[PDB]
C-alpha cells in the first residue's frame, strides 16, 4: 500500500527518480532476466547538504518503503569504548544477523536496511605519516572489511548522511561500497509551493483555514527559504492565531465560547514573516536602514546617470551567457557619498542573495581571520542561480597607510584571485567594490581585474547647492534669499555628508544667528581639485 | 597549551567465589542426622 | 530553637590574637555578619539573603590567612577547606573541573538532610 | 497555584509574554482542536545578555511552573570525562526517561525538562580543526543527533543560558531546535520601579520601613543599575539600619530597648547609595579627583571658550536624529593642560555612562592586547542610552617614536575603524 502521494515529501521529484532507479530498479524485475544479465545489487548511498533541507526525512520514508525487518540507527558516535578491543565489536554486531540469514536461506534473504547518522564523526581519513589515534584507525579499517570482504553479502544496504563530504575517506567511496552520492538542495518556486500545500493540507481539510489566504503569494514572497522554515512560519501563524484566545493576567482560562470560531488569517502570517522568522540565504532589511541612513534625494543629474549605469551593469549579468561573471568599481573624493548608492544598486536588483562585506566585523584580525572569512562568504555566494556581493571600503581592507608605504600582501593576493574565478557551470555573480584612493589601487596593478569603472562627484554650483537645501527643507524662504545672494556667484565643492554635518552644527546657535553662522562655516570649507 | 587526547584501559580479572557445594554438603549432613536419629 | 548562638559564648576582639587591623574589622563586622548575631525573628521578619563570600587583598605577610581562620572561628563554624591556587590545575581534560566540585559536597548533602 | 504575581520577576513583560505565546501556547489549548491541525510542539529556548539581569531566575521559575517531573540540570561542564568514549555517554544519559515514556504511554506523556547552563562550554563551533577534533567535535554530534534525529520525541523542552550568544554552533540555532532567542536587557525607569516594589514587600507588610522612604525619588536617582544591584543596595540599607542597634565591642551585645523601634529611614538609603554600591555601566566619581588634580583656575579668556564648544557639541549629540555619533580633538603644545579639560567637559555633561581609555593601564601589553581592550570598552558603551568615552594621549596609544619612523599599524587600524561605526539603531 505505497503510494508517493504518502511520503509527504516535495521539492525532490529527480533526486528521489535517480535514486530508485539506481537501488531499486534491478530488486523488482522477473528473476529469471535478473539472473540471465548476471549483475549484483548496489549496497550504499551518501547524502549531503546544508542543515535543514530534508535529509533525514528522506531515509526515514524510505526505511517505512520496504517490507523488510526494522532498520537499525545509530546516532552519531554510539559505538565507542573506553576499553581495547570493544569500540570494534559493536562495529560486527550490525552485520551479524544479514551473515546468518545467507548462508541457511541462500538467495531467497530480504532487505536488511542499515541507518548510519553524522557518518563524519567516526569514518575520517587515514593518515599516512603515521599520526593515527585510535577511536578511528581501527574502526575504519574493521568497516572497509566487513562491508567488501572476502566473503560476499549481497542481501544489505547502508544509508549515510553528513554535512561535510571532504572529510570522509577516499576507500570509502569507491562504486563498491558506497556507490550513489546525492545533493539536496534549496529549492525554487515550485519546491516552495508544494511544500506549503503539503504543510496546508490537514489545515484546510477541516475548514480552518481562512478564505483570504493565497499560497502563490507566499510562494513568490519567501526566497531561498529552506524546507525547515516554511514548516517554522507556518507553526508560528499558527501559535499566534491559537493565542488570540488565551489570557494569563492572573490564571489561565480558554474561552470556549469563542474558540469554536477559530481561523487563522494572513495578517497573522505577514506578522511571523516581519517578527519571528529570519533565513540564513536570504536577506533582512537590517542592511538596508543601517547603510542607507537617510535615503536618496536627487541633488542632481549625475545620480541618475550613476543609477543607470548600474541598471545596465545588471541586466548585462543577468541575461549574458558568455560573461557569467562581471565587476565594477565605484570611485571618488571622500565624503561624497559612495557606499549608499552601492547598497541602493544592488537592493534594486532584485536578486535572491545579496551580501555586504565590511570591515565593520573584523576589528583586531589577523590577516589570515581576513582571509578565511572573505572565503567563506564567496563559498556561500556560489549556491544560488543568482547573486550580488558587495566589497567595501577596499583600502580599510588591506590596512593601507601612506607611511612606507605599509599594507598586507597576503589579503590583496585573495583578491586578485577572487576577481577571476568564474562560479560552478550555469550560474551569475555581480561583484561591486567602492574605494576613495584610485591611484594606490592603480599602483598595485589592480585595475586590470575590474571590467569597468563609475565616477561619483560632489556638489560643484550654487544652484545645485540650493536644490538640495530645499530639499532638505532646513532652511525658510528669507534664509534661502540670503544664501543665494551671498553664494551664487561663487564656485562650492564639498561632498552630501559634509553638508549634513554642517547644516546640523549650525542648526544649533540661537534663531538670529544661524544663517552666518553656516556661511563662516562654509566658507573654510572650500578647496578644489 | 597541550590537552591529552585521552586515555585507554586494560583489564586483569581475578577468582570467583562461587561458594554453593558448602550447601550441598549442609543439606546432606542434615540428611544424616535426621537418619540417625530416626534409627535409635 | 532559636539560631542566635551562633557567636561563640565568649569572645573579645584583641584577645584573638590579631593587631594592627581596627576599621577592617569594624566596617567586615558591620557590613557582612550583622545578620548573623540578630535574633532570628527580625531577620525572619525582613527576609534578607546573608552575604556569600568576601575578598582580601595587600601585599605578602601581613596577615590575610589569620583573619579568615578567626573568621571562621568566630562564628562556631566547621574547620575550614584550605586550598591553594596552582594545586587545583591538571593536563588531562575533565580533571580540573573535578577538582572544583569537590568542595561543594559536605554542602550539598547537609543542606539535602537537615534544611534550613 | 500559579499566578504571575508571585513569581517575584519584574521589568520582563514582554519577554515572557512572548515566551508563553510561543512555547506554552499549544500545550494549553484543547487537544481535540490541536490535533485537528497536526503540528509539533517547540523544543527549546535561548537566553542571552550582560551579567546579573535576571536569566537564572526566569529558568528556575519556569521550571517550577509547570505540572511536569522535577527538571534536570547540567551546571556547566560537568559531562566532561578522560576516559575514551565517556563523554557521549553522560550525554545520552539525559533523554532516556523521555523516551522510554514515550515509547510506553504514548501521546499522553507529561513534559521533561533539562536546563543547560553555559552551553557556550561544551558547544562550540565544529570545523574549527587544529583547535578542537576531539571531545568537542563528538560531543556535539551526539546532542544534535538526539535533540532531532530518526527517532521524534513530543515531550521534552531545553533551556539554555550564555553571555557569549556568538561562540555557539549553527545547525544548533534552526527552527526544529533551539530557536526562541531572548535578550534580557538593562531596564528602564518602570523596570527599576517594579524592582523595588517587589523587593521591599515584606518590610513594609510589618511596618518596619518608615514612611520617609520613596520609592518614586529612589527610581531617578538609580540610573543604568541592574537587577542585582538593586537588591544589594536593599540589603546594605537594611544592614546598616540593623548594625546600628547593636552597641559593643568586645563581646557581641544585643540592646532591647530600641531593638523593638526598629525601623529604616532615608539616611540609610542615603549613606548606602553613595558608599557601598558601586554599578559598572555608570559613572564614577574617583577618575575626576584623579585627572582634575588642581582644578580649573581661569586664568583668561582663552580657558573660556573650549568650555562654551564643548557645551556646544554636547547639546547636538542629545537632540539630533541625523548625526546619532560625534567626535572632536583637543590638540595644542605640550604641557598646555589639555587631558583636565577633556575631563572637565565630560563630567559637566550629565550623561549616564562616561569612561576614560587612558594607556598607562596598559604598560608592556602587545598589539593585539590593546586593540582588545579598546574594543571591549566600546563594546560597553553600546549597552546606553546616551555615553561619552575620552580617548587621550593617542601618540602613545600607537606607540611612535621619530626615529624609523616607528608605530603600531593593527591598533591605528582598529583605531580608525572604530571612530565611524553607529551603535544600535535609536542610541
Ligand atoms: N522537502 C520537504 N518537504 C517537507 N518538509 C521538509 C522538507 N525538507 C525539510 N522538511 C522539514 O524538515 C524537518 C526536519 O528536517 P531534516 O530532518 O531533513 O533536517 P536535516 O537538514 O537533514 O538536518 P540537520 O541540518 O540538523 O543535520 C522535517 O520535519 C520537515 O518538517
Ligand atoms: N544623493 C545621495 N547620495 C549619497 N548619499 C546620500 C544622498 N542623499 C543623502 N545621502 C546620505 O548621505 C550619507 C552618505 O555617506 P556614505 O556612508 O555614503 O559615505 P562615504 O562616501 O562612504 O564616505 P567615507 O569617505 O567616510 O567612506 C548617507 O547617510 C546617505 O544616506
Ligand atoms: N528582573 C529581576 N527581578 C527581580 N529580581 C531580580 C531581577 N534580576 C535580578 N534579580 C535578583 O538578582 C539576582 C541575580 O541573579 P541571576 O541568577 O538573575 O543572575 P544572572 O543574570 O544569571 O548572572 P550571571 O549570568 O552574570 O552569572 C536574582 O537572583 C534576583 O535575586
Ligand atoms: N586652567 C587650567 N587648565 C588646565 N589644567 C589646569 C588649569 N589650572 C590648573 N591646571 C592643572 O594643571 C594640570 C594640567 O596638566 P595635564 O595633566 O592636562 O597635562 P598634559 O597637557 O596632558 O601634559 P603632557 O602633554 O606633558 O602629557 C592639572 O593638574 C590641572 O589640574
Ligand atoms: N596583625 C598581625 N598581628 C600579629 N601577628 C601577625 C599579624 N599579621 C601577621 N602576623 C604574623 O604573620 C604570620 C602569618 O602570616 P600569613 O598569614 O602567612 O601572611 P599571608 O596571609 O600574607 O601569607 C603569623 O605567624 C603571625 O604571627
Amino acid at each position: 500500500d505505497w503510494n508517493f502521494e504518502k511520503m509527504g515529501i516535495g521539492g525532490l521529484d529527480k533526486e528521489f527518480s535517480d535514486i530508485f532507479r539506481r537501488a531499486f530498479a534491478s530488486r523488482v524485475f522477473p528473476p529469471e532476466i535478473v539472473e540471465q544479465m548476471g549483475c549484483k545489487h548496489v549496497k550504499g548511498i551518501l547524502l549531503y547538504g546544508p542543515p535543514g533541507c530534508g535529509k533525514t526525512l528522506l531515509a526515514r520514508q524510505i526505511g517505512k518503503m520496504l517490507n523488510a525487518r526494522e532498520p537499525k540507527v545509530v546516532n552519531g558516535p554510539e559505538i565507542l569504548n573506553k576499553y581495547v578491543g570493544e569500540s570494534e565489536a559493536n562495529i560486527r554486531k550490525l552485520f551479524a544477523d544479514a551473515e546468518e540469514e545467507q548462508r541457511r536461506l541462500g538467495a531467497n534473504s530480504g532487505l536488511h536496511i542499515i541507518i548510519f547518522d553524522e557518518i563524519d564523526a567516526i569514518c575520517k581519513q587515514r593518515g599516512s605519516m603515521a599520526g593515527s589515534t585510535g577511536v578511528h584507525d581501527t574502526v575504519v579499517n574493521q568497516l572497509l572489511s566487513k562491508i567488501d570482504g572476502v566473503e560476499q553479502l549481497n542481501n544489505i544496504l547502508v544509508i549515510g548522511m553528513t554535512n561535510r563530504p571532504d572529510l570522509i575517506d577516499e576507500a570509502l567511496l569507491r562504486p563498491g561500497r558506497l556507490e550513489v552520492k546525492m545533493e539536496i538542495g534549496l529549492p525554487d518556486e515550485k519546491g516552495r509551493l508544494q511544500i506549503l500545500h503539503i504543510h496546508t493540507a490537514r489545515m484546510r481539510g477541516h475548514q480552518l483555514l481562512s478564505a483570504d489566504v493565497d499560497i502563490k503569494e507566499l510562494a513568490v514572497e519567501t526566497k531561498n527559504f529552506s524546507g525547515a522554515e516554511l514548516e517554522g512560519l507556518v507553526r508560528a501563524a499558527q501559535s499566534t492565531a491559537m493565542n488570540r484566545h488565551i489570557k494569563a493576567s492572573t490564571k489561565v482560562e480558554v474561552d470556549m465560547e469563542k474558540a469554536e470560531s477559530l481561523q487563522v488569517t494572513r495578517g497573522d502570517f505577514l506578522a511571523s514573516l516581519e517578527n519571528d522568522i529570519k533565513p540564513a540565504f536570504g536577506t533582512n532589511q537590517e542592511d538596508y536602514a543601517s547603510y542607507i541612513m537617510n535615503g536618496i534625494i536627487k541633488w542632481g543629474d549625475p545620480v541618475t546617470r550613476v543609477l543607470d549605469d548600474g541598471e545596465l551593469l545588471v541586466q548585462q549579468t543577468k541575461n549574458s551567457d558568455r560573461t557569467p561573471l562581471v565587476s565594477v568599481l565605484l570611485e571618488g573624493p571622500p565624503h561624497s557619498g559612495k557606499t549608499a548608492l552601492a547598497a541602493k544598486i544592488a537592493e534594486e536588483s532584485n536578486f535572491p542573495f545579496i551580501k555586504i562585506c565590511s570591515p565593520d566585523k573584523m576589528i583586531g584580525f589577523s590577516e589570515t581571520a581576513k582571509c578565511q572569512a572573505m572565503k567563506k562568504i564567496f563559498d556561500d555566494a556560489y549556491k544560488s542561480q543568482l547573486s550580488c556581493v558587495v566589497v567595501d571600503d577596499i583600502e580599510r581592507l588591506l590596512d593601507y597607510v601612506p607611511i612606507g608605504p605599509r599594507f598586507s600582501n597576503l589579503v590583496l593576493q585573495a583578491l586578485l584571485v577572487l576577481l577571476k574565478k568564474a562560479p560552478p557551470q550555469g550560474r551569475k555573480l555581480l561583484i561591486i567594490g567602492t574605494t576613495s584612493r584610485k591611484d594606490v589601487l592603480q599602483e598595485m596593478e589592480m585595475l586590470n581585474a575590474f571590467s569597468t569603472t563609475i565616477h561619483v562627484p560632489n556638489i560643484a554650483t550654487g544652484e545645485q547647492l540650493l536644490e538640495a537645501l530645499e530639499l532638505l527643507g532646513n532652511f525658510k524662504d528669507k534664509e534661502r534669499t540670503t544664501i543665494a545672494q551671498q553664494v551664487k556667484g561663487k564656485k562650492v565643492w564639498i561632498g552630501i555628508k559634509k553638508l549634513l554635518m554642517l547644516i546640523e552644527m549650525s542648526l544649533q546657535m540661537d534663531p538670529e544667528y544661524r544663517v552666518r553662522k553656516f556661511l563662516a562655516l562654509l566658507r573654510e570649507e572650500g578647496a578644489s581639485p | 597549551m597541550a590537552e591529552d587526547a585521552d586515555m585507554r584501559n586494560e583489564l586483569e580479572e581475578m577468582q570467583r567465589r562461587a561458594d554453593q557445594l558448602a550447601d550441598e554438603s549442609l543439606e546432606s549432613t542434615r540428611r544424616m542426622l535426621q537418619l540417625v536419629e530416626e534409627s535409635k | 530553637e532559636n539560631r542566635q548562638s551562633i557567636i561563640n559564648p565568649d569572645w573579645n576582639f584583641e584577645k584573638m590574637g590579631i593587631g594592627g587591623l581596627d576599621k577592617e574589622f569594624s566596617d567586615i563586622f558591620r557590613r557582612a555578619f550583622a545578620s548573623r548575631v540578630f535574633p532570628p525573628e527580625i531577620v525572619e521578619q525582613m527576609g534578607c539573603k546573608h552575604v556569600k563570600g568576601i575578598l582580601l587583598y595587600g601585599p605578602p605577610g601581613c596577615g590575610k590567612t589569620l583573619l579568615a581562620r578567626q573568621i571562621g572561628k568566630m562564628l562556631n563554624a566547621r574547620e575550614p577547606k584550605v586550598v591553594n591556587g596552582p594545586e587545583i590545575l591538571n593536563k588531562y581534560v575533565g580533571e580540573s573541573e573535578a577538582n572544583i566540585r569537590k568542595l561543594f559536597a559536605d554542602a550539598e548533602e547537609e543542606q539535602r538532610r537537615l534544611g534550613a
